[PDB]
């Protein structure tokens, strides 16, 4: 007979990023008008610039 | 066109408000080596006759 309804495409609730991913702020239907976080270079084990 | 500059410059002042900051936690924290054998110190003297 006429197939009616064999699979199709679906659709995903959420992807997951497989990735480490650095400190970030919302970007898609939420877009962050402050400024991103700063990365600031601290608990250096061995003394540098004093 | 006055009033487009004001607006734009009043934006700019409200983002300029900073969200947050990420640092390291690395101080404190060492290698750690691995001795692959034990020191041992001791040594065995016989005699040639083995008395």
């Amino acid at each position: 007979g006429e197939i009616i309804y064999d699979g199709g495409l679906s659709s995903k609730l959420a992807d997951v990023v497989d990735k480490t991913t650095e400190p970030h702020n919302a970007d898609g239907a939420v877009k962050d008008g402050r400024i991103a976080p700063v990365k600031l270079d601290l608990e250096k084990q061995k003394l540098d610039k004093l | 066109e006055d009033m487009a500059k004001i607006y734009g410059a009043v934006a700019a002042v409200s983002k300029n408000v900073n969200s947050s900051v990420t640092y390291e936690v690395k101080r404190g924290t060492h290698e750690l080596i691995k001795v692959p054998t034990i020191p041992h110190n001791l040594v065995l003297i016989q005699s040639d006759n083995g008395k």
